[PDB]
C-alpha cells in the first residue's frame, strides 16, 4: 500500500525517536543493533535519519 | 487618454464619503446636506455638451448671466467624437480582480 | 429557575433599550457610565455569577449594544474598562460570539487613542482570538482620530481667518498626509474583498440601529 | 582593511540605524504619536508594522522580532532574541537586509 | 500612431506594477499582523521559561544535584531517560539503589553498604 | 401589496383603452408607425441582394 | 527520487548509510502538528491571505458555477468564427459544433 | 432573447433626439396628411430646419438599429428552421424569447 | 533552544560536581550566554564504561542536562572548556533544536520550547496528551491578561 | 465556554517542559510502576471542565423563551409573531410548527418545514431540537430598540410543502397583477 | 432579480440526476465490493 | 541510447529547459521505484505532464 514505507512509523514514534529514547529506537533495530535494511523494513526517510542519528 | 487609466480617475466611494465628512467638519456645512459628486471632462478638448454641464450643473449660471460672460457659447458647437464617446463609460472590475485590472 | 432568569432578562433588555434610546444631552459622559454600572450591578452580571442564576444568556441583541453603550470610558475613574471587560467575559462564558459589525462599532465610538487601545486590550483579556477585520477597524479608528484632529484644527483656522485656506482645502480633498490604510487607494482596506472601512467616522446610536432596522424591514417584505 | 572592518561590523551585530526611526516619525507621525504615548508598556497591537515593511527589515534582533515588541516580556527573553545570540547565518543575512535596505529604491 | 498606442499600454503596465507593489505592501503588513498574533503567543509561553541567572545558578545547582537526596517523604521522579537513578545521599554516596541494579552493583562492589531503594509506596 | 411595481403607462388592466388594443390587429401601416413588414423568408434569403 | 534525495553512492550501501535529504517529503512527524498548534486560529480565519485566487474571479472556486461542466475541452479548443468572437467553432471531421 | 437592453438604449436615444428636436420647433404638426413621419418636417426657418433635420435623421437611424436587431433575430430563427442539414441545437440551459 | 548539552559526569563529591557546574555556567555567563534548564539526574549505569585520564572504565555516572541560549561561536568556545574539563565523560551537543527534522515557516515554535518537548522522553505516555491540553488551556487563559500587567 | 471560566483549583502556570519532567515512580502492591505526579490534579481538572461542559450543554438544552417571527415563504406575504418558550429537550420543533400554523391560520397537520433566516439573508432549514438549540445559541436576534420587545426575537421562514390551488391562485394573481 | 415573490413560490429546481444514475441497478453489482487489481503497464521497448 | 544517463532519451514533451532529458540538471530519475503510475521511470509524472 505504501512500499518504501512512508507511513511507518506512526507520528508519535517520531517524537519518541530522540536520543534519550532507546526504547523506541530499539523497536526498529535488529537484535544486534542493526537497522533492518530498506528492502526489508522499509522506513520513512525522516525516520531513518532520526534513527541513525 | 490611456483608456487603461480612465478607469482610475473617478474617486471611490471611500473617497466620496471621506471628502463629504471632512468638508462637513471644516467647511462647517451640515452633514445631511453634503453631496460630493464627480464631473468627467472629455480628454483632449471640450464639447458644447460639457460646457453646458460645467456651467449649469456645476456653477450657478443662468442664460442671461452666461450670455453676458461667455458670449461665444452660442456659436460653440463642438461635440463628442465617435472615437471619444466611450471615455465616460469606464470598465467595471470586481473586488477580486484588484490584481488584474486597473 | 433559569426561566425566571430569562424573565428577568426580559426586563433587563427592556430597561436597556430604555438606556440606549436616550440620545439626549441629558445622557452625558458621566451619566451613561453611571447608568451602565448601575445596570451591571443591578442584574449582577459580574462574571462571578454561577452558570445558572445568570441573566446574560438571554440578553439577546441588547447585550451587544450594552457592551457598546459603555465604550467612551468614563473620564472619571479607572473603572471605565472594567465594566466592558466584565460584559465581554460574561458573553464569553455563555459562549455567544460577538459580532464584528459590533466591534467595529465599539471602535467607531472611541474618543482617542487611550480609549481605542483600552478597548483592544480589554478584548485581549476577554479571550477574543483576533481576526484581521479587528486589526483593520482598530487601525481605522487610529486613523479617524487624526482625521478628526486635523478637521478640528482647520475649522478653528477657518473661523479665525474667515475663509477657506489652501491647506484646509487640500486636506478636505486629499485627506490626511501619509495615511495608513489610505482612502485614495481603495484596494487597501479590503478583507475578504469586502470593505471594512466602518470606523471611518463616528457611528452614533442611530448608526448602529439603522444597521438592524433596514435588516428587519428588509426581512418583513423581501 | 575595509573588509576586515566589515567583518567586525558583521560579527558584533548591526543595529538598525536611526534613519528608520526618524523616517518613521516624519513619515507616519500618527503611529509614532501612538507609540509616543505607549512607550515602554506591554503592547497588544503592533504600532511598528509600518516601520518594518517586511520580515527582513527587522534585522536588529532575532526571528524578525521588532524592537518594540519585547517590552513586557522578560529581560532574559529580550537577551535571548537580541543581536547577541543571532546565528552566523542570521548575522550575515542581517547585514544583507540592512544594505539592501539603504541601496534599494522601494523596499 | 503605434507610438501612441504602445506609449499608452506601457503607462498602464507601469501603473499596474505600482498597484501590485502597493497590494504587495498591504499583504506584507497582513503577514506581520498574523505573525504578531502567532509570535506574541509563543513569546508569552517563553516568559515561563525559568531562566537561571548567574546570581541564582549557585543555588539551582544545589537544588538540582539534590533531586534524590536518599530520603524524601515523596516518591522521586525519573530521568531524561527515565529510570530511577540510584538515589544518593550527600557528597557522593550511592546509598539507595533500586532492584534492577542492586543485584549487579553489590556483585561487583562486594564491600559497599548498599541499599535496595524502596520507592515511596502509594498505599500510605 | 406590491412592495415594488413598475410604472406601466396604463396603470392597471381596467384603464387600458379597448379601441387601442384592437389597433394591434391592424396590418402594419408604414404611414402610421413606419415599420415595414417582415415576411421572414424572402428576407432571410435576399435581404442583401 | 532515490538518487536525488538518498544518494547512496559514497558509502558501502550498507542499509544504514545514505545522505537522506528531508527537503522533499512532507513530514509525518507529530512534531509539527503538535508544536505548530496555536491558541489563536488559523490563517484561513485570520484572513491573512490577500490576492484570493490568482485568476481573480473563477466560476468554480470563487463565484458560483452556472451552466454545465465541460470535462472535455470541447469549448476550450474553439475557434472564433466572428470578428468580435461572439461565435466560436469546433469542427470534427463530419460534425460541426457552433458555440 | 434580443438584447432588450440594447433595444431600449437605441429606442431611448431615438426619443431623446426626437425631444431635443421638438424642443426647438414651432410647427412639427403644421401638416394635414398623416403618412408624414418625423423628418423633413418643413419649417419656414432655415436656422431650425438645419438643426432639426439632423436630429430627426438620427432618430430614424436609431429606430432602424432596433428594427434591425429584431429582423436579424427573426431571420436567424428562420436560418435554423430552413437549414438543409441536421442542426442539433443541444439546448444546455435556459433560453429567453428568441 | 539554541543548544542542549547532556553532560554525563563522574559521580565525584558534591563539592566537585557543583564546582564543575559552577565553572561551567560561569563560563557560559563569561561567554555572553544563557541557561534555561539545568536538569540533573542521579547516577546511572550506562552502556559504555567511560574512561577519564585515569583510564578507568567507570560504569556508574551521575548525569547533568543543561539547555542553554548562547552565541553560536561562543558555543565552540565553551564546549572546549567543557570537553577538556577533567570530569565530564561526554556532552551530547544538539544544534538541531531550533530546527528539528519533523518541521518544515515559523521559527519561534521550537526556539521557545525546551528539550523535554522537542524530544519526547521515554517516560511519557498517552496521558501527557490531555495534560498538555490542560496546560495550554489554563496558560492561554491568562497569557494575555498577565502580559498586559505593566 | 466550559474552558473560558477560571478553574476551581489553581493550575500552577509553568512551562510545558515541566509536564514531561513530572513523572514519578511508585510501588503499587509489590511491583514498580510509573505515575504522573499531577495525573490526579488532571483528573480533578478534567472533571471540572467536563462538569462545566455538561452544565453548559444542559443550560443550552434549558427552556429558552424568545419571540418568534415567521414569514411565509411565498407571495402572499404574511409575517406572524408570537412569544414561545424553547425547551431545548424532536418535540419542541413540532410544537413550534403547530403554533406557527395556528397563528398563521392553518391546520396543525400541515406539511411545514421551518428555516432559519440568518442575519446575512441566508436561510437554513431546521429539523431537530439540537438544531434549534444551535440556531438560538448562534442567532441572538436582530431587532430595533424602537420596537419594544420582551424576549429576544428570532426569525423563521415557513416553507410549505403543500401549495394548493388556492395559493397558486394567489401567486398567479400576484404576478399577473404585477406585470 | 428584484420582485420574484409571485411565481418563485413554486420554483421547479433541478432533479437529482447524479443520484438517480448512481443508484440505478448495475449489471456488475457485487455483494461485497473489491477494488480491481492493477493492469500491466508498458515498461519500455526493452521490457514490453 | 546505450550510454547510461542517456536512456531518458529525447523528451521534447517535458517542460524542462531542454529536449535532451539527459541534460536536464533538474530531476534525476530514480529508476528502480518510479513508474508505478506513469509508465516508465523516464516519462514525467502524471502531475507534471
Amino acid at each position: 500500500k505504501d512500499p518504501q514505507g512512508m507511513q511507518r512509523p506512526s507520528p508519535e514514534v517520531y517524537m519518541k525517536l530522540n536520543y534519550k529514547n532507546p526504547a523506541t529506537i530499539s523497536r526498529f533495530l535488529t537484535r544486534t543493533g542493526h537497522m533492518y535494511p530498506a528492502d526489508i523494513l522499509p522506513l520513512n526517510p525522516e525516520a531513518v535519519a532520526k534513527l541513525r542519528v | 487618454e490611456n483608456s487603461w487609466l480612465r478607469n482610475r480617475q473617478l474617486p471611490h466611494r471611500k473617497q466620496m464619503e471621506g471628502i463629504a465628512r471632512r468638508a462637513s467638519f471644516v467647511l462647517g456645512i451640515p452633514f445631511s446636506e453634503v453631496r460630493v459628486r464627480n464631473l468627467l471632462l472629455p480628454p483632449t478638448y471640450l464639447d458644447k455638451d460639457s460646457i453646458v454641464r460645467i456651467n449649469e450643473a456645476v456653477l450657478g449660471l443662468s442664460k442671461e448671466e452666461q450670455r453676458n460672460l461667455a458670449p461665444w457659447l452660442e456659436m460653440y458647437q463642438k461635440e463628442l467624437d465617435s472615437k471619444d464617446v466611450d471615455f465616460c463609460s469606464l470598465m467595471k472590475s470586481t473586488n477580486e480582480e484588484e490584481w488584474l485590472t486597473l | 429557575n433559569e426561566i425566571s432568569a430569562m424573565e428577568r432578562a426580559s426586563e433587563a433588555r427592556r430597561e436597556i433599550h430604555d438606556l440606549w434610546m436616550s440620545t439626549e444631552k441629558m445622557l452625558d459622559l458621566e451619566n451613561r457610565v453611571r447608568s451602565v454600572a448601575s445596570l451591571i450591578e443591578k442584574y449582577k452580571l459580574d462574571p462571578s455569577t454561577p452558570r445558572e442564576n445568570d441573566v446574560s444568556r438571554g440578553l439577546g441583541d441588547a447585550f451587544d449594544r450594552l457592551l457598546l453603550l459603555c465604550v467612551p470610558l468614563g473620564k472619571d475613574s479607572s473603572k471605565g474598562t472594567d465594566d466592558l471587560e466584565r460584559l465581554m467575559n460574561l458573553a464569553g462564558r455563555n459562549g455567544r460570539e460577538i459580532s464584528v459589525r459590533t466591534i467595529q462599532h465599539l471602535f467607531a465610538r472611541t474618543d482617542s487613542f487611550s480609549e481605542a487601545l483600552a478597548v483592544f486590550y480589554a478584548m485581549r483579556r476577554c479571550h477574543v482570538a483576533m481576526n484581521m477585520e479587528a486589526y483593520y477597524a482598530m487601525l481605522y479608528s487610529l486613523q479617524r482620530l487624526e482625521e478628526e484632529g486635523w478637521a478640528q484644527r482647520f475649522r478653528e483656522e477657518c473661523e479665525e481667518k474667515g475663509g477657506v485656506s489652501e491647506q484646509a482645502m487640500d486636506f478636505v480633498v486629499k485627506g490626511i498626509n501619509n495615511a495608513l490604510l489610505p482612502e485614495n487607494k481603495p484596494w487597501l482596506g479590503r478583507v475578504m474583498f469586502g470593505d471594512r472601512d466602518a470606523p471611518a467616522q463616528r457611528r452614533e446610536a442611530r448608526d448602529y440601529d439603522e444597521l438592524s432596522a433596514m435588516w428587519t424591514e428588509r426581512y418583513r417584505d423581501g | 582593511p575595509v573588509q576586515k572592518k566589515r567583518q567586525e561590523q558583521m560579527l558584533y551585530g548591526i543595529n538598525i540605524p536611526e534613519t528608520r526611526q526618524m523616517k518613521f516619525e516624519q513619515e507616519h507621525p500618527l503611529l509614532a504619536s501612538a507609540l509616543r504615548q505607549l512607550d515602554g508598556q506591554p503592547k497588544g497591537f503592533p504600532f511598528w508594522y509600518k516601520k518594518y515593511p517586511t520580515r527582513r527589515h527587522a534585522y536588529g534582533n532575532r526571528f524578525s522580532i521588532p524592537d518594540e515588541m519585547l517590552e513586557g516580556y522578560g529581560e532574559e527573553m529580550k537577551k535571548a532574541l537580541s543581536k547577541e545570540m543571532m546565528s552566523i547565518q542570521e548575522k550575515q543575512f542581517a547585514q544583507e537586509a540592512m544594505y539592501m535596505e539603504r541601496y534599494a529604491e522601494h523596499d | 500612431k503605434k507610438r501612441l498606442e504602445a506609449k499608452q499600454m506601457t503607462e498602464g503596465r507601469q501603473a499596474l506594477k505600482k498597484k501590485h507593489l502597493d497590494l504587495l505592501r498591504e499583504f506584507h503588513e497582513r503577514q506581520f499582523f498574523f505573525w504578531y498574533e502567532r509570535a506574541s503567543e509563543r513569546l508569552q509561553s517563553m516568559n515561563l521559561i525559568q531562566y537561571i541567572p548567574q546570581s541564582r545558578v549557585q543555588e539551582h545547582i544545589e537544588r538540582e544535584l539534590d533531586k534524590y537526596v536518599a530520603g524524601k517523604s515523596e516518591a522521586y521522579p525519573l530521568n531524561f531517560v527515565g529510570q530511577m537513578p540510584l538515589v544518593e545521599d550527600r557528597e557522593g554516596n550511592i546509598v539507595e539503589v533500586p532492584e534492577g541494579l542492586l543485584t549487579n552493583h553489590v556483585s561487583e562492589h562486594p564491600e559497599s553498604t548498599v541499599k535496595p531503594h524502596q520507592p515511596h509506596e502509594s498505599t500510605s | 401589496r406590491f412592495l415594488l411595481r413598475p410604472r406601466w403607462s396604463p396603470r392597471t388592466l381596467q384603464e387600458v383603452l379597448d379601441a387601442d388594443v384592437m389597433r394591434l390587429h391592424t396590418s402594419l401601416a408604414y404611414q402610421d408607425e413606419g415599420i415595414a413588414p417582415l415576411h421572414v423568408p424572402t428576407q432571410c434569403a435576399k435581404a442583401n441582394r | 527520487s532515490h538518487p536525488e534525495h538518498w544518494n547512496k553512492m559514497f558509502s558501502k550501501r550498507r542499509p544504514g548509510e545514505g545522505r537522506i535529504d528531508l527537503r522533499v517529503l512532507p513530514s509525518q512527524s507529530l512534531l509539527g502538528p503538535l508544536m505548530e498548534q496555536s491558541d489563536t486560529q488559523g490563517a484561513a480565519y485570520f484572513r491573512y491571505d490577500n490576492r484570493g485566487h490568482s485568476n481573480g474571479r473563477v466560476p468554480g472556486l470563487n463565484t458560483p458555477f452556472f451552466g454545465e461542466f465541460d470535462r472535455k475541452m470541447m469549448q476550450a479548443m474553439s475557434r472564433p468564427l466572428n470578428a468580435d468572437r461572439t461565435i466560436t467553432g469546433n469542427d470534427g471531421r463530419f460534425s460541426k459544433t457552433i458555440m | 432573447g434580443l438584447n432588450f437592453e440594447m433595444l431600449g438604449f437605441d429606442l431611448h436615444m431615438a426619443e431623446m433626439l426626437r425631444e431635443k428636436a421638438r424642443a426647438i420647433l414651432n410647427g412639427v404638426a403644421s401638416v394635414s396628411s398623416t403618412s408624414v413621419m418625423v423628418t423633413t418636417t418643413s419649417v419656414p426657418t432655415k436656422a431650425q430646419e438645419r438643426e432639426v433635420g439632423q436630429l430627426l435623421r438620427d432618430a430614424l437611424r436609431y429606430e432602424d438599429r432596433v428594427d434591425d436587431a429584431i429582423r436579424q433575430h427573426a431571420s436567424l430563427i428562420w436560418r435554423v428552421y430552413t437549414a438543409p442539414r441536421p442542426l442539433m441545437a443541444l439546448t444546455n440551459g435556459k433560453c429567453r424569447g428568441t | 533552544v539554541f543548544y542542549a548539552f547532556v553532560l554525563v559526569m563522574k559521580p565525584r563529591q558534591r563539592r566537585f560536581t557543583s564546582q564543575a557546574l559552577r565553572e561551567i555556567a560561569v563560563a557560559i555567563y563569561n561567554n555572553g550566554g544563557l541557561i534555561r534548564k539545568l536538569s540533573n539526574e542521579g547516577v546511572m549505569r550506562p552502556y559504555s564504561r567511560f574512561r577519564d585520564a585515569d583510564n578507568t572504565p567507570l560504569t556508574y555516572a551521575r548525569y547533568v542536562t543543561l539547555q542553554v541560549d548562547m552565541g553560536e561561536e561562543q558555543m565552540r568556545k565553551v564546549e572546549k572548556i567543557m570537553k577538556e574539563h577533567q570530569d565530564v565523560f561526554i556532552t551530547l551537543n544538539l544544534n538541531n533544536l531550533e530546527r528539528p527534522v519533523g518541521i518544515r515557516y515559523f521559527p519561534l515554535d521550537t526556539f521557545t520550547r525546551l528539550e523535554e518537548e522537542i524530544n519526547w522522553p521515554p517516560q511519557t505516555s498517552a496521558d501527557i496528551y490531555k495534560q498538555l491540553e490542560m496546560n495550554w488551556k489554563e496558560f492561554s487563559r491568562t497569557r494575555w491578561s498577565n502580559f498586559l500587567r505593566n | 465556554p466550559w474552558d473560558i471560566t477560571p478553574p476551581e483549583d489553581e493550575v500552577s502556570l509553568q512551562h510545558a517542559s515541566e509536564i514531561f519532567n513530572a513523572y514519578v515512580l511508585e510501588r503499587r502492591g509489590t511491583f514498580n510502576v510509573v505515575v504522573h505526579r499531577d495525573t490526579e490534579k488532571l483528573a480533578a481538572w478534567n472533571r471540572q471542565r467536563q462538569e462545566e461542559y455538561h452544565a453548559y450543554r444542559s443550560l443550552r438544552a434549558a427552556p429558552h423563551p424568545r419571540h418568534v417571527y415567521a414569514r411565509l415563504e411565498g407571495c402572499e406575504g404574511k409575517l406572524v409573531s408570537f412569544d414561545f418558550v424553547f425547551s431545548l429537550q424532536t418535540a419542541c420543533l413540532d410544537a413550534l410548527k403547530r403554533q406557527v400554523l395556528t397563528s398563521f391560520g392553518m391546520p396543525d397537520g400541515r406539511d411545514i418545514e421551518l428555516g432559519w433566516y440568518l442575519p446575512t439573508l441566508d436561510t437554513c432549514p431546521i429539523h431537530n431540537d439540537v438544531e434549534i438549540m444551535q440556531l438560538l445559541h448562534a442567532d441572538p436576534g436582530i431587532e430595533d430598540p424602537k420596537a419594544q420587545l420582551k424576549y429576544p426575537p428570532i426569525y423563521f421562514i415557513v416553507k410549505r410543502n403543500c401549495l394548493y390551488f388556492s395559493e397558486w391562485a394567489y401567486a398567479v394573481k400576484h404576478q399577473l397583477l404585477l406585470q | 432579480s428584484v420582485y420574484a415573490n409571485a411565481m418563485a413560490q413554486f420554483a421547479i429546481c433541478r432533479q437529482p440526476w447524479n443520484e438517480y444514475i448512481n443508484l440505478l441497478t448495475k449489471q456488475d453489482s457485487t455483494p461485497y465490493h473489491v477494488e480491481p487489481q492493477e493492469k500491466p503497464a508498458y515498461r519500455g521497448r526493452k521490457r514490453g | 541510447a546505450n550510454h547510461p544517463n542517456r536512456q531518458s532519451g529525447i523528451q521534447f514533451l517535458t517542460h524542462y529547459n531542454t529536449h535532451q532529458r539527459f541534460r536536464v540538471n533538474k530531476d534525476y530519475i530514480d529508476y528502480m521505484h518510479w513508474g508505478k503510475e506513469q509508465g516508465q521511470a523516464r516519462l514525467p509524472h502524471r502531475h507534471q505532464r
